RNA sequence: UUGACCUCAAAUCAGGUAGGAGUACCCGCUGAACUUAAGCAUAUCAAUAAGCGGAGGAAAAGAAACCAACCGGGAUUGCCUUAGUAACGGCGAGUGAAGCGGCAAAAGCUCAAAUUUGAAAUCUGGUACCUUCGGUGCCCGAGUUGUAAUUUGGAGAGGG
RNA sequence: GUUCUUUGUAAAGUGCCUUCGAAGAGUCGAGUUGUUUGGGAAUGCAGCUCUAAGUGGGUGGUAAAUUCCAUCUAAAGCUAA
RNA sequence: GAUGGGGAAGCUCCGUUUCAAAGGCCUGAUUUUAUGCAGGCCACCAUCGAAAGGGAAUCCGGUUAAGAUUCCGGAACCUGG
């Protein structure tokens, strides 16, 4: 599958967020509700 | 003068408005759907309604399209009673003229049109011709003895219904109707 | 600028808010080929910020400018 | 032709233009057994465009330029470096 | 390829009623000619006439003026379109007394008005002049426009709806 | 050989213009059936939903080619009434609105048709209270020019 | 506040005379077709034909006729709540 | 599948083979670098539509945690100037 960038950048951000909950703001003084939440497993939902 | 030509053409067939109304249809008819404008065929009773004045000058041409009404479809279809059953021959409430009053609308609205008048009449159309002033322009607005045309609802209207023939085909009477409405009514 | 702004406001050329803006930038550059660990940036932020009252203040005293 | 208004100001620039010295434990050896320095960029890679960024940046001169897309946004390039630059060498940036 | 559309226009302009109605056809056979090589005694007198004779230049006026009686040698213009406008003038000429004239160059008689076109002009004073004018001129072109309207319909023809021009200046009422 | 008149174009050549959007509610066009009739065509549903094209702060309407007996009344709009009544109707099922009355808000007006053929209009330039493409001037230059002013419910008189 | 006052040939209000100026056409109305209305030989709308008048037309909630009478000016416009 | 246009109340429908100005370009050209002209081809009836069709030009060796007829070594051929 060579791809094109349309789907290029696209298959790149699948990467960028594919990444587990920040933790840091897991303690930002306020609230801030723990796990991604948002978390594609190129294996259960699936891309475009 | 203008007083001559009004009750001239008042007179149609007869000799000359005839053997005129021949060479110009034989012209006309041949020369792209609408066709704007040229220095105002028929003057006359131009000046009736606001004539050719607007703005500096624009008032173009266009053959609409003759009969009865086209219902498309191919079957029916719908239950018919009540009809429905029918098509061959619903009438169009339109207003034959106003159609034509709307394309030249459509075909440039850098104007807007103060009114059409008509012209002559094949068994292939009817010859309407509509008026206009370019309110996004000159004296229109400038030497405004009429910058009603050009404020700001008063526009475009060449067909929200508020023209003339629509103003006719709807409800200008006062009295002996139900012609102002909208109503519906009454609820 | 770095400030201010009511500094940078005036006045120096085209070409001398110039190497102020050229500098500011080899700055942030360099200030990233840092990049090395923490990393704060913290005056990568500072720098940068700034970078931008430059060229603000800089796109205006060339638009009064047209303005005439 | 003619004309009597116009656009607005020569905005801006557009250039700039090489990203942040894409240097990792693969790359740094690209600028050692190799010499040839593993800068990055931005997408909208002019192409030659970073020769002369380079060539004018660092300033030293390079002689092929591959430039893959990175898996990440990361347009990352690929330069080399004339008889000149030896990389660690012209590595007194990074 | 579409200065056809007016040629062909001319061309079934001649063809079809060869003729055809009122002096419509006189602003056409009698027209073809009108008024002569001889009118550029008028259209000549009345060139320097801004200096020997006035002038005129008034469409719808030179409509009320041969109605107001005070007119001249009047002369209408060969082309018109529509036609319409100029048609009636060739009526109300004799119908009131002023010297018709279905003059050539319309735009010369726009020459003879230092402006663009334009209508059919006239006038009202010389004396010097109103002899060599309205002598020479006003007989022999009277003579030929005037005594043409007489027939005229035909040839061709006919003068038509007078019913009109009846209409009219009547009508005031 | 040399000017225009005229319909027709072509210009990135100058300058504006529209085109999309959009809850409600306004101007239109275009148009169902489900439904009730204990059936079903008539018809009801309904000038309703859907479809389409146009606005606005509202819109639309409005100085009557009205209502009217005498009596008279006097542009629209809205409300209360008029009235579930005049009518319409397999006169079945159901439709069903008006107009001297009390309210609410209050406004009235300009063209075409008539003459002295325009001294009225666009611009673009110079300058101008207005500080660069710009609120309006003046003068001037090309262009427009059956489109400068009284007169339009009532007549003002229109002319003398 | 108006230090102005370019005008005052700038405009308004009697009885006297001039079928006084004369006012919207493929329109009005009609035949017919559809449609719509509470509209009923009684709605408007729009097609296709036909097509006026000028002491003219429109209307007057049954079609004809003939008298009369009553009442407004249509087929070009703007307009606040 | 836009446009020359034509149908449709209209979203839009229909037409690329039967309808100004053409479409541009070209060498020479009025030329000191604009731009007519000498002459020619002239609705070319826009453009989209192939990772198996059509189709300029590379190969061997070496290399990595994971690429490669590219990186790198050597040796090449094509295209435009």
């Amino acid at each position: 599958a060579q791809k094109s960038f349309r789907i290029k950048q696209k298959m790149a951000k699948a990467k960028k967020q594919n990444r587990p909950l920040p933790q840091w703001i897991r303690l930002r003084t306020n609230n801030t509700i723990r796990y991604n939440a948002k978390r594609r497993n190129w294996r259960r939902t699936k891309m475009n | 003068a203008y007083k001559y030509l009004e009750e001239l053409q008042r007179k149609k067939q007869s000799d000359v408005l005839r053997f005129l109304q021949r060479v110009r249809v034989w012209e006309y008819r041949q020369k792209n759907v609408i066709h704007r404008a040229a220095r105002p065929t028929r003057p006359d009773k131009a000046r009736r309604l606001g004539y050719k004045a607007k703005q500096g000058f624009v008032i173009y041409r266009v053959r609409v399209r003759r009969g009865n009404r086209k219902r498309p479809v191919p079957k029916g279809a719908t239950y018919g009673k009540p009809t429905n059953q029918g098509v061959n021959e619903l009438k169009y409430q339109r207003s034959l003229r106003a159609t034509a009053e709307e394309r030249v609308g459509r075909r440039a609205a850098n104007l807007r049109v103060l009114n059409s008048y008509w012209v002559n009449q094949d068994s292939t159309y009817k010859y309407f011709e509509v008026i206009l002033v370019d309110p996004q322009h000159k004296a229109i607005r400038r030497d405004a003895r009429y910058n009603w045309i050009c404020d700001p609802v008063h526009k475009h209207r060449e067909a929200r219904g508020l023209t003339a023939t629509g103003k006719k085909s709807r409800g200008i009477n006062k009295g002996h109707k139900f012609n102002n409405t909208k109503a519906g009514r009454r609820k | 600028m770095a400030g201010v702004k009511a500094y940078e406001l005036r006045t120096k050329s085209k070409e001398q808010l110039a190497s102020q803006l050229v500098d500011l930038k080899k700055e942030l550059a360099e200030l990233k080929v840092q990049k090395l660990s923490r990393p704060s940036l913290p005056k990568i932020k500072t720098v940068r910020k700034s970078i931008a009252c430059v060229l603000t203040v800089i796109n205006e005293q060339q638009r009064e400018a047209v303005r005439q | 032709y003619a004309s009597k208004a116009v656009p607005h100001y020569n905005r801006l620039d557009s250039y700039k233009v090489i990203e942040q010295p894409i240097t990792s434990e693969t790359a740094m050896k690209k600028v050692e057994d190799g010499n040839i320095l593993v800068f990055q960029v931005s997408m909208k890679a002019n192409k030659y465009q970073i020769k002369k960024a380079v060539k004018e940046l660092y300033e030293v001169d390079v002689l092929k330029v591959n430039t893959l897309v990175r898996p990440n946004g990361t347009k990352k390039a690929y330069v080399r470096l004339t008889a000149d630059y030896d990389a660690l060498d012209i590595a007194n940036r990074i | 390829f579409q200065y056809t559309l007016d040629r062909n226009t001319a061309a079934e302009t001649f063809k079809l009623f060869n003729k055809y109605r009122p002096e419509t056809a006189a602003e056409k056979k009698e027209r073809l000619t009108k008024e002569a090589a001889a009118v550029a005694e008028g259209k000549s007198k009345q060139d320097a006439s801004p200096k020997p004779y006035a002038v005129k230049y008034g469409l719808n006026h030179v409509v009320a003026l041969i109605e107001n009686k005070k007119a001249k040698l009047v002369l209408i213009a060969n082309d018109v379109d529509p036609i319409e406008l100029v048609v009636f003038l060739p009526a109300l000429c004799k119908k009131m007394g002023v010297p018709y004239a279905i003059v050539k160059g319309k735009a010369r008689l726009g020459t003879l008005v230092n402006q663009k076109t334009s209508a059919v002009a006239a006038l009202t004073e010389v004396r010097a002049e109103d002899e060599a004018a309205l002598a020479k001129l006003v007989s022999t072109i009277d003579a030929n426009f005037a005594d043409k309207y007489d027939e005229v319909k035909k040839h061709w023809g006919g003068g038509i709806l007078g019913n009109k021009a009846q209409a009219k200046m009547d009508k005031r009422a």
